[PDB]
């Protein structure tokens, strides 16, 4: 741990008090991760789903991105994971929604198979699709490759 | 349990081992070249045993053509079977044509389907189990609720179903891809019973590349017009064929200077077959083929019959088919280009342009690939999916009773975010 | 090296007429539209090969008692029912006939295998007389476009 | 040229209005609105 650059040396410290010193200088890996770890991390991205709903919602204050930059190391760790789209949330006014982008789904998208599927898709709305199915037509485009990735990331 | 993990990988390396048997394929063509008469007999200037390494390669020709049908079956019939599970079910929801319109002698792709609803696994693939009480509590009232429950519905041999598994063969075999299979293993199996079969495992670089698709689809979208081109020809043919049968029939002599015992064509079957056997594909016409005008009273009218002849099938015809071929060039390529306008001048979901997004520095590029981003509305759908109903939020409550009901308010119409505020 | 070689043998000296190509503005505006639409121009010219081998592989177990080079059979009589002289033989004959392989063949004159032969000829003309050159030629057509 | 026309007639029934020729970005403020308009507001039929 002090090889890799990461860490600062009280926290090397830190690292070292915590874990374990199982009986004679061991520790586990692993379980020492997933106590360490786990929660750690769900609890991150329910922060992070915090403050950049702030951050998107409330901009140009300087407190909170005082705040915020003071906070970055988890923000960018969270980056690949969190996704937000646009809906219509009943209330007649454009709200936007946040979520949990998974691992298997997010290296299952692309691979060299359904990035080829999707411009195909692409192709076929531009061309033949009109003003009022085409949203129709994403949402059975979008669950056949929902079907197929549950596949794919199960083989 | 070692069969799935066997399983796993015929389904996991179908792509590779689909394009192993075409180079197998290639290289059995390739020594099959090399035959003789003499009955047919392989010669070798080559190693010890090249017609064993013919008797190898077929044998793993068979193998692996088998071995890809397995493949395909356990990794594109799951999709198939879940694109006609989803339009029978989204069809029984909010139509109800089982319950409601009775579909017609027309279309048995959807009237085979009668015998999976009474079924008791319906929806296997599809991850909707509640389409049965969900037709119940939506027609069940009006129509009956015991004839809609009664509509809908070795010992572990006797624990599959029988009607559903039945149906399921049906889709299958009913399917395209899964038939040109089928149609590639069995002329592997008689090119075992005969070597010269395997030649026809050259029609895969058709339906197994890519630039070789989009050459072929330079003929194969415009077929309709070039077969009726061709058909055309035919007849404009045989109105020659009308006309040179009663008047020029003294002109055709195939044989040597009439001293030999000479052919004609005076009968109408010949002098057609003559007419497109000879006076198409002559390039210069028909007056190539045939006795000339020489002084003889039909001079003229011989002349006319000819030159028109060649307008009219060689010039004409022939240019219609091949301008045909170049348009379907063009076309193709017109579709190709107006996708990508389509991408880099509207967003796709808000649909709003390009000049909106671009007061902001750098702005429609963060506008498709933050704010809306296609793949994040399939992860979001993902993501509805697979949780619970009672651990939705406010929001992903809302939509997925959206999404249930099938409606498609609630994308942005014209109306992105930064629309909204100001 | 092709000038030294020119001094070497005279003959050589012909290869530089090759700067055409890579020393003009229009010639390399009129060979750009070949040169961009190469792939597809390459594999128009394979799947001709491909479609005339198995022609070939028709006309070789069927077809190889009209196939005399020979005059009138009293001469000592060549014929194409070997594989490989058989398939050299439509790659220079049949495709480079205009006419089809009906044109430089002997001819059904009431035979039993007559109107099998013609079908035979006659969507070997359409198959690689006019589809083919027709898409290479529309290939060239359209790198223009 | 035939193939040039016949897209011709596409565009300009997918941009423009046929009776009030306004455009397209202007009744597209409202949701999927262009549709509603050349299908309910004027609809081509409905003068006939
Ligand atoms: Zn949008
Ligand atoms: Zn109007």
């Amino acid at each position: 741990m002090e090889s890799h650059k990461h860490y600062t040396q009280s926290e090397t410290e830190f690292l070292l008090s915590c874990a374990e010193t199982d009986e004679n200088e061991t520790l586990d890996y692993e379980e020492f991760v997933k106590r360490f770890h786990e929660p750690a991390k769900d609890i991150g991205f329910n922060v992070a789903v915090l403050l950049t709903n702030l951050s998107e919602h409330m901009p140009n204050d300087t407190r909170l991105q005082t705040f915020l930059e003071l906070a970055e190391s988890v923000l960018n760790y969270f980056q690949p994971f969190l996704g937000r789209i646009e809906i219509m949330g009943s209330a007649k006014r454009i709200e936007r929604v946040y979520f949990e982008i998974s691992e298997s789904s997010r290296t299952q998208w692309e691979k060299p198979q359904v990035k080829e599927s999707k411009r195909q898709f692409i192709f076929d709305v531009v061309n033949e699709g009109g003003e009022k199915e085409k949203m129709e037509l994403f949402v059975n485009f979008c669950e056949d490759t929902i079907f197929e990735m549950q596949l794919a990331a199960q083989i | 349990a070692y069969q799935q993990k066997l399983l796993n990988y015929f389904a996991r390396n179908f792509y590779n081992m689909r394009m192993l048997a075409l180079f197998v394929a290639f290289a059995i063509n390739f020594i099959l070249l090399f035959y003789k008469v003499s009955v047919h007999y392989v010669l070798e200037e080559s190693s010890g045993y090249m017609e064993p390494t013919l008797r190898i390669l077929a044998i793993l020709h068979t193998v692996i053509s088998f071995f890809c049908i397995i493949g395909y079956y356990c990794l594109k019939v799951p999709l198939v079977i879940f694109k006609r599970e989803k339009e029978v079910a989204r069809k029984l929801e909010f139509d109800g044509l089982y319950i409601t319109e009775q579909p017609s002698e027309d279309d048995i792709k959807g009237q085979w389907d009668r015998l999976v609803i009474n079924t008791q696994s319906f929806p296997n693939n599809y991850w909707d189990k509640f389409v049965k009480r969900k037709v119940m509590d939506k027609y069940g009232e009006f129509y009956g609720r015991d004839r809609i429950s009664e509509l809908l519905g070795s010992a572990v041999l006797n624990s599959i179903d029988v009607k559903y598994q039945m149906w399921k063969l049906g889709v299958v075999f009913t399917d395209n891809s899964f038939l040109y299979l089928a149609w590639y293993m069995t002329m592997s199996v008689l090119g075992h019973y005969n070597n010269f079969f395997f030649a026809a495992h050259l029609l895969d670089i058709a339906m197994g590349f890519k630039t070789l698709r989009t050459i072929l689809s330079s003929v194969t979208h415009n077929g309709k017009q070039l077969v009726l081109t061709v058909g055309l020809l035919a007849v404009v043919v045989y109105l020659y064929t009308v006309v040179a049968f009663n008047f020029f029939r003294k002109f055709y002599n195939k044989s040597e200077d009439g001293d030999t015992p000479d052919m004609k064509c005076d009968d109408m079957l010949t002098c057609y077959m003559f007419h497109m056997y000879v006076g198409v594909r002559a390039g210069g016409g028909i007056g190539d083929e045939i006795e000339d005008p020489a002084g003889d009273e039909y001079e003229i009218y011989r002349i006319i019959f000819d030159i028109t002849f060649f307008f009219f099938v060689i010039v004409i015809l022939l240019a219609i088919i091949q301008g045909l071929i170049i348009d379907a060039f063009g076309e193709l390529r017109d579709q190709q280009e107006q996708v990508k306008e389509d991408m880099e001048t509207k967003c796709f979901i808000c649909g709003i342009g390009n000049d909106y997004f671009d007061t902001v520095p750098h702005g429609f590029e963060t506008h498709t690939l933050q704010e809306h981003n296609l793949a994040n509305y399939l992860f979001f759908l993902m993501y509805l999916i697979n949780k619970d109903e009672t651990e939705h939020t406010g929001q992903e409550s809302y939509v997925w009773k959206m999404y249930q009901e099938r409606c498609w308010e609630f994308f942005p119409a014209g109306d992105c975010f930064r629309k909204q505020y100001e």
